[PDB]
RNA sequence: CCCAUACCCGGCCGUCGCUGGCAGUCGGCAGAGCGAGAAAGAGAGGGACGCUACGCCGCGACGAGUAGGAGGGC
RNA sequence: GCCGGGCGUGGAAUGCGAGUGCCUAGUGGGCCACUUUUGGUAAGCAGAACUGGCGCUGCGGGAUGAACCGAACGCCGGGU
RNA sequence: GAAACACGGACCAAGGAGUCUAACACGUGCGCGAGUCGGGGGCUACGAAAGCCGCCGUGGCGCAAUGAAGGUGAAGGCCGGCCGGCCGAGGUGGGAUCCCGAGGCCUUCCAGUCCGCCGAGGGCGCACCACCGGCCCGUCUCGCCCGCCG
RNA sequence: AAGACCCACUCCCCGGCGCGGGGGCCCAAGUCCUUCUGAUCGAGGCCCAGCCCGUGGACGGUGUGAGGCCGGUAGCGGCCCCCGGCGCGCCGGGCCCGGGUCUUCCCGGAGUCGGGUUGCUUGGGAAUGCAGCCCAAAGCGGGUGGUAAACUCCAUCUAAGGCUAAAUACCGGCACGAGACCGAUAGUCAACAAGUACCGUAAGGGAAAGUUGAAAAGAACUUUGAAGAGAGAGUUCAAGAGGGCGUGAAACCGUUAAGAGGUAAACGGGUGGGGUCCGCGCAGUCCGCCCGGAGGAUUCAACCCGGCGGCGCGGUCCGGCCGUGCCGGCGGGGCGGAUCCCCGCUCUCGGCGGGGGACCGCCCCCCGGCCGGCGACCGGCCGCCGCCGGGCGC
């Protein structure tokens, strides 16, 4: 049927919770080439450019 | 963390720029796999379109 | 999650978890809460006493927003004001008493289950009980009604 | 910290491979390869990896400096070690004891040097 | 990526638009490439094919550097005969071999009033791409 | 841990456990005597299970 | 340290939200066991394997 | 004197129990131990293997099964 | 009924870690035997009591066998 | 009680049966916690997603029960002369853990300290259980008193 | 409503004329070198621009797999038609209109309401609604005020005439987009000449059925036969794709090979024999260290220079940096707070709303001082140690 649930909700504060678990795993160089992503040459992993 | 490092920002070019910023507090939040990936597997179902 | 489920374990097996003797059949006992006075009378007199009869008046057009009636106990009745309201009373020395207004915390009756803390208050509510009345004269503190 | 990451990685892993009823980690530092705590190559502060050369003689060894941890592009100082059989494990074992650079490591690491010294000399 | 919401990406749609276009649509799919020495002369990547055009194919088993004039297009099979690009049948009667126009150059071009107004627009048009960006 | 491995000069606390709303539930059925135990009603009021089951003006009581 | 805020301070971009709490601050075990501290409260270790 | 899947000895598999053991891989900043019947301190004034700890290891006991229940499935 | 104090050779044998709470499926046709036993001429009949079986269970024996006798079962070698 | 003189089945391939929704209960995992929750509504290709909005928490459930209802609505003790001060949130038994320590822990001999360890005994006792008191609402019995705008 | 009295502008609406949405056509860049293939869109390369475009790396086509071959895609891209929009101006028009105070007049919907009764309906319970029949009104009246009735106060509307956008619904229709859906016994009955063939007097019932190949290049010609059918030849990467032709399973059948055969066959356990293939077995292990004799290098240790790294309890080196630490403040600000003069308003003094300002709390900043860390996070010196390179050493 259609009505089947499709949908789920999640509270507002795990939702944030999962972003900070995310932002602070972005930090560690460990996790990011665990993860596949090819940065031996990055020069610091919080990556930062400037607004140019 | 007691203490949170300095991170340099990088020009256009690559090279190091003079202006530093320090580490934000939120990549020192606790790493929870389990609430991202419950977090992930809930609000992924919310693009889902009804089939029947 | 259908990967969890009982029936992915239970293929293979011929009755399905139902037995083999007493099949799982359509409505064995009737449907709903059938035979509730017959058949389950065991049943709705061990878990559901007082299911069957009539009790009470009846009040034909009920509307709820007359009876309503929020209540607040004397233990959390300095949490409706900010903190900083509960130390400058313990501070003054002039004795002059902080008014706490329920009405505006959203409460109407004031009953008086805790015990209060030694300093006078003002307290403006539509109702009290005695005992909230009696516990906070004996601090030093007012009852002023308001409707 | 190290014993953290390794609760993220131990089992979802771009590296970890598992198949046949064994467990394998094709990460870049993982000298004996298999997926542990103690022979993982990016959890640690302090880690040692060696490869065979570029040029197809002698070995590479890998140390992981401490000051930039979350810089990757300085974080690993590679030395080239091209001298005979014995000499070149002589080295790296000077180099992991006597400096006590992660100990639990310098016969796992003579083990993985003398394999790829074995490999690189001329086919019968 | 495309964000126009009324253009399909669905691939039995546009496969089914493909298939049944009418001959007018038919004829510009059947485009083909010009030459180079084409290209810089009129400032036009590409053309619609027509029935006398000096053709070069480049890809399959009839590739080379000969120059054959079309002699007709098959809009029906989406696809052109070239002159010289038969094959022998079996009771010994030659067969146009039908070739794709994507993979066919066109070396010289049939003009008239109604091409040279084509080409001179996919110029005109060309440079106001330059002329915006620049 | 490393203030006291041992917990030496520690005080071990513990909530209420059977403070849950549930175990208000368990125990001997309700109508049964002298078993003050909530029975699961949908909601409470004067039609909720105050009939035959309570009263001793309907029947019985316990 | 807006959208998020330090833990001493709520975030300015959100309604009422601040960091999650961490459950253990010295996360590295490794350098725990090895501490003095705990060293000294223990018994010692029994490594001598006796078969049948 | 003959032999059962019973009993005894031995091998292997699994389960259960010990809510067993192992972070001590403590190395020229070195000293190689906790099998020991007996409440408690080897206390100061160049060197194999290992430890996916959701791992590895050691002892014991045990194993029928329909209806049914649960767990594990690299 | 309350306080306070003093008494431990743990006051028969043998064995054994116990206590406790939730949620809960299937079942609610049974049958057989020793002994006791009711109706019946009797029945491989009908009905009970006690224990053990069969059902849910293979194996050695009774030529054969749901239930008798021995004995209960992971996969094997030796012995008995 | 089936090898049955019980029933279904010649053979092969493919299809073929505990699902979804709602409600409820208990268990479990996670977040927050006397709170919690935007689900409805607004605001800013994937995206019909995500993010945000508390002067969008209306509202739900929880935080208080009891009575058919009018309704009422959750500790006390002492001192001083019904008033004034003080102490002011039960007890008993069993309780994991912690605490105290009578003592007692080797190199040539005693004296001899600090740390660590052990321990007769003695304590504070979590959760929980049993019991005894107490408090609130209904109802009954027995009474004595109080209060004020009518 | 009219009159009187003050007050206030006198400018809108109809009928004609001129000054963003649908359709069409276009817009970037490799068929570049080698090499696979039947065919490349594959593989490798294109340095210093690691080819070229990119606001275009959606998708489809094209002889496998394409950002750059083609159509497209991107663009607040271009061009050209059509539709109404939006005001401006002209003409012909209708167009004299309001507000306040005062006085004097006026004002409402009936076989309807309501009542009885019957039947249906509702959660509506001494009747919520609707309808029939009978009765049948009133005008300081009438209706409602969730228990029948009388009395009495209040409250509340004004029935029995009418119109009215938006938010809302939409398994049909027209036109589109999408999908954790199905993939030819599935998904619509229907992927196809499907509501077709066919069945029934009729109402109605209602299927099965997709795929050669890149391209028909669809097998010329020879030969046997009356022919169907064959044998050659030929096409194609392939006929082991030959017109119901992709792949081509099982049951079943033919044939060939091997084995066996009076208790129907088949089965379990145990061996044996024979086959089938495989081991690429067919003279059987290497790995350290030591000894021996034959050889060969540019060769060891130790020193020198350079670079890099590790560690330091340097007993406490210097300097940064940070603090999920704290204090100090003739500090600076931003807020937060249920902590306490000015302006505005309704009845110069009281009340109200707003704005300060003061205080408290918090955070940020300028400092100063400590405490700690830099092993979730640092530099320079100094020392020790290791490695590498180059010299010597021979």
């Amino acid at each position: 049927k259609t009505w089947r649930r499709w949908h789920r909700r999640v509270n507002t504060t795990q939702k944030r919770y999962a972003i900070c678990s995310a932002l602070a795993a972005s930090a560690l160089p460990a996790l990011v080439m665990s993860k596949g992503h090819r940065i031996e040459e990055v020069p610091e992993l919080p990556l930062v450019v400037e607004d140019k | 963390a007691c203490a949170r490092p300095l991170i340099s920002v990088y020009s256009e070019k690559g090279e190091s720029s003079g202006k530093n910023v320090t580490l934000p507090a939120v990549f020192k939040a606790p790493i929870r796999p389990d609430i991202v990936n419950f977090v992930h597997t809930n609000l992924r179902k919310n693009n889902r379109q009804p089939y029947a | 999650p259908s990967r969890l489920r009982k029936t992915r374990k239970l293929r293979g097996h011929v009755s399905h978890g139902h037995g083999r003797i007493g099949k799982h059949r359509k409505h064995p006992g009737g449907r709903g809460n059938a035979g509730g006075m017959h058949h389950h009378r065991i049943n709705f007199d061990k878990y559901h006493p007082g299911y069957f009869g009539k009790v009470g008046m009846r009040h034909y057009h009920l509307k709820r927003n007359q009876s309503f009636c929020p209540t607040v106990n004397l233990d959390k009745l300095w949490t409706l004001v900010s903190e900083q309201t509960r130390v400058n009373a313990a501070k003054n020395k002039t004795g002059a008493a902080p008014i706490i207004d329920v009405v505006r915390s959203g409460y109407y009756k004031v009953l008086g289950k805790g015990k209060l803390p030694k300093q006078p208050v003002i307290v403006k509510a539509k109702f009290f009980s005695r005992r909230a009345e009696e516990k906070i004269k004996g601090v030093g503190g007012a009852c002023v009604l308001v409707a | 910290s190290a014993h953290l990451q390794w609760m993220v990685v131990r089992n979802c892993s771009s590296f970890l491979i598992k198949r046949n009823k064994q467990t394998y980690s094709t990460e870049p530092n993982n000298l004996k390869a298999r997926n542990s705590f103690r022979y993982n190559g990016l959890i640690h502060r302090k880690t040692v990896g060696v490869e065979p050369a570029a040029d197809g003689k002698g070995v590479v060894v890998v140390m992981k400096r401490r000051s930039g941890q979350r810089k990757p592009a300085t974080s690993y100082v590679r030395t080239t070690i091209n001298k005979n059989a014995r000499a070149t494990l002589s080295s790296i074992r000077h180099m992991i004891r006597k400096n006590k650079y992660h100990p639990d490591l310098r016969m796992a690491a003579i083990r993985r040097a003398s394999a790829i010294l074995r490999s690189q000399k001329p086919v019968m | 990526m495309k964000f126009n919401p009324f253009v399909t990406s669905d691939r039995s749609k546009n496969r089914k638009r493909h298939f049944n276009a009418p001959s007018h649509i038919r004829r510009k799919i059947m485009s083909s490439p010009l030459s180079k020495e084409l290209r810089q002369k009129y400032n036009v990547r590409s053309m619609p094919i027509r029935k006398d055009d000096e053709v070069q194919v480049v890809r399959g088993h009839y590739k080379g550097q000969q120059i054959g004039k079309v002699v007709q297009v098959y809009r029906k099979k989406y696809v052109i005969y070239i002159e010289r690009v038969q094959r022998e049948k079996a009771n010994g009667t030659t067969v146009h071999v039908g070739i794709h126009p994507s993979k066919v150059v066109i070396t010289r071009l049939k003009l008239d009033k109604d091409r040279k107004k084509i080409l001179e627009r996919k110029a005109k048009s060309r440079q106001v791409g330059k002329e915006k960006g620049k | 841990a490393l203030d006291s491995p041992k917990g030496r000069g520690t005080v071990l606390l513990s909530g209420p456990r059977k403070g849950r709303e549930v175990y208000r539930h368990f125990g001997k059925a309700p109508g049964t005597p002298h078993s003050h135990t909530k029975p699961y009603v949908r909601s409470k009021g004067r039609k909720f299970e105050r009939a035959r089951g309570r009263r001793a003006s309907r029947g019985y009581k316990n | 340290d807006d959208l998020y805020g330090t833990w001493r301070k709520a975030a300015s971009l959100k309604s009422n939200y601040n960091l999650p709490m961490h459950k253990m601050l010295n996360t590295d075990l490794s350098r725990i066991l090895k501490s003095p501290e705990i060293q000294r409260a223990l018994r010692a270790p029994r490594k001598k394997i006796h078969r049948r």
